[PDB]
């Protein structure tokens, strides 16, 4: 199975920004979807599920 | 093995007891800059009580000697169909400049409420100012 | 500590109670700097302050606790509801 | 004495 | 041999200045103004524990004391900056979900981590666990809103106090700062104050981490030589 | 000669305003959902206006309009509560645009 | 002291009690 790797370093820092939130990899995805629809704004079926 | 007792003392207190008691082998690393530079109260837990029977709260309504004469010129003339920009930090209602007028007036020595009142109206008109009157 | 087996409960209250350790001041470390009388819920408790060689004459549980803190000398008296945890 | 805790054995 | 003056050279020393970072040159009265840092909410929901810091209700709004603010401000500050020169994990914390982008692009920004999401229990308290035997918790927490969404004290105020961890807070007059360690009154609701925060904060940081590489990279040019 | 705290809370637009019912004021949107317009107007909270009928494509973020201000937050003491609730946002009127 | 500090007086903003449509009418 597919095992996260060490989320910090030797001196303890973590390597994420999101760490604590201890879903750092979901969170950091609804951060860039959410980063993207503000751009968006700034600048203004069938066969796939 | 810090102590979780939060509402007993402050972390401070806690984490600089347990070091003298040597259940701390090292200090916390913000421990010394603590020292150095506390707060200004130390953060001890307290419970919030609701006030009861005369207690009152000391905090007092800020008020103005203007007051009184923006209280009147909305009285007698309204709110200014002109629009506040609260966004100027050096915005001047209609109101500003007529309390403005009126503390100059008062100021040549003119010391009547009424009368200080009429004449200060009588000299926005001449600058070209409008005051139409509520009623 | 709170368990269906005893050793289990042994095991948490144990491990649990260091992390909620206090610091009590002692007087030359053998005794109280003062009386102290208070009340908690019914439970009421007065402590004197007291001289070397007086020894811990105190309910046995107030004995049990001041040999963990390091206190020698002390008379306490424990009046109202006897509770053991108030 | 309280038998030690063993976490080992079920360990993943 | 090494480590004294190593330790003595670097870690001690910025703890013998005032201000070793120039923290006050980030920041006055009038800027706090300008950003409504002074804008309370009404006094029908002041809290018990902010009468301290308010200047006084101006038409039944509290009005936050900026002189008051100005000197917490300094202490909040300084504070963090030296927790960031000695390489504490400096976390922030808030739940106004208008600011969650802002402030966790403040933080990567700045070096440091962000909680704005849903707080789990035993995040603090219970992080062995949750994270593994070996996890460092956070040396500094920086609330900039101290509430959570049902207008209650976020629950990492409580728990960062349980597990002995220095917090600054961002205090409206319908906060409780009883257990922070390092309170600000200000308004906590205004973009421009919020803001103005999170540049004084990420400025704070970032210069305390480039004053750090400064001093080490000398001391160690003056070692070999 | 530093300006003090109180000197500059005295000579403040918002001040100087007094009540904030029935006065107008200028405002910019800043966030649009769908018809609702975020307006800052100044003050502590922004308000939350319906984008108008008539002319409503005119009305995008940045747009700078006039409102009627009514309170700068809704605030209420309910039965039993300790503390008045907030909804966090001021209640004002849209009247239209601001054009110069 | 200071001249911008607040002074203590009654509310002048303050609207006049609301009064019933028989209010002083016998
Ligand atoms: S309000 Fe009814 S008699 Fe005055
Ligand atoms: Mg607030």
């Amino acid at each position: 199975p597919r095992q996260r790797a060490i989320q910090w370093g030797e001196d303890g820092r973590p390597f994420h920004y999101l760490f604590y939130t201890g879903k750092q990899s979901y969170y950091s995805l609804m951060h860039d979807v959410y980063g993207m629809l503000l751009n968006l704004e700034k600048h203004q079926v069938i066969g796939s599920r | 093995a810090g102590s979780r007792l939060e509402t007993v003392g402050s972390i401070f207190s806690r984490t600089r007891d347990l070091v003298r008691a040597g259940v701390l082998k090292e200090k916390p690393l913000w421990f010394d800059v603590y020292d150095a530079f506390p707060p200004l109260r130390e953060p001890v837990f307290q419970r919030p009580r609701v006030r009861y029977g005369k207690a009152k709260a000391p905090i007092q309504d800020i008020w103005y000697h203007e007051d009184r004469i923006r209280a009147k010129f909305y009285s007698v003339y309204g709110s200014g169909q002109r629009a506040f920009d609260l966004f100027n930090p050096n915005f001047k209602s209609t109101c500003q400049r007529f309390v403005e007028k009126y503390t100059e007036l008062q100021k040549l020595g003119e010391t009547d409420e009424e009368k200080l009142f009429v004449e200060t109206g009588k000299a926005l008109l001449a600058e070209g100012v409008i005051l139409r009157r509520v009623g | 500590g709170k368990a269906t087996d005893r050793m289990d409960a042994f095991r948490k209250a144990k491990n649990r109670a260091v992390h909620h350790l206090h610091y009590i001041e002692r007087y030359e470390d053998h005794t109280i700097f003062h009386d102290i009388s208070l009340r908690f819920k019914r439970t009421h408790i007065k402590m004197k302050k007291q001289p070397k060689g007086y020894g811990l004459r105190c309910h046995r549980a107030i004995i049990t606790i001041c040999r963990l803190i390091g206190i020698k000398d002390m008379y306490a008296k424990v009046s109202g509801s006897i509770n053991m945890l108030s | 004495v309280i038998p030690k805790k063993n976490v080992p054995t079920s360990k993943r | 041999e090494d480590s004294t003056d190593f330790n003595d050279k670097i870690l001690n020393e910025p703890l013998k200045h005032s201000d070793f970072f120039n923290v006050k040159e980030l920041f006055s009265v009038r800027s706090l103004f300008d950003a409504r840092v002074h804008l309370g909410h009404k006094a029908g929901c002041r809290h018990r524990f902010m009468e301290p810091y308010i200047f006084g209700s101006r038409l039944d709004h509290d009005i936050i004391d900026l002189e008051q603010t100005a000197t917490h401000l300094q202490l909040a500050l300084n504070f963090t900056a030296h927790m960031a020169y000695r390489k504490g994990i400096i976390l922030f914390i808030s739940r106004n979900r208008q600011f969650s982008y802002l402030i966790e692009n403040m933080a990567r920004d700045c070096g440091e981590y962000a909680h704005t999401r849903y707080f789990r229990g035993g995040m603090l308290t219970n992080a062995r666990l949750l994270f593994g035997p070996t996890v460092r918790l956070p040396d500094l927490i920086i609330f900039l809103h101290t509430l959570n969404n049902i207008f209650e004290p976020h629950v990492a105020v409580r728990d960062a106090a349980k597990m002995n961890i220095p917090t600054v807070g961002i205090v409206d007059t319908n906060c409780n700062p009883c257990l922070i360690t390092y309170p600000v009154p200000g308004n906590d609701d205004s973009p421009l104050a919020v803001h103005l925060y999170c540049r004084l904060f990420q400025t704070a940081i970032t210069r305390a981490k480039e004053k750090r590489q400064q001093v080490e990279a000398l001391y160690r040019l003056q070692g070999q030589k | 000669n530093v300006e003090s705290f109180a000197s500059m809370l005295r000579h403040s637009p918002l001040t100087q305003m007094g009540p904030a019912k029935d006065k107008l004021v200028i405002g910019r949107i800043f966030h649009i959902v769908e018809n609702d317009l975020y307006i800052d107007f100044g003050g502590k909270f922004h308000c939350v206006c319906r984008r108008p009928e008539v002319d409503g494509e005119k009305y995008q973020k940045g747009t700078r309009v006039r409102l009627r201000l009514l309170d700068l937050e809704l605030t209420s003491r309910f039965l039993g509560a300790t503390t008045d609730t907030t909804v966090l946002e001021a209640n004002a009127v849209l009247l239209g645009i601001q054009e110069s | 002291s200071n001249e911008d500090l607040p002074i203590s007086m009654e509310n002048p903003y303050k609207e006049p009690l609301k009064k019933c449509i028989l209010c002083g009418k016998h």
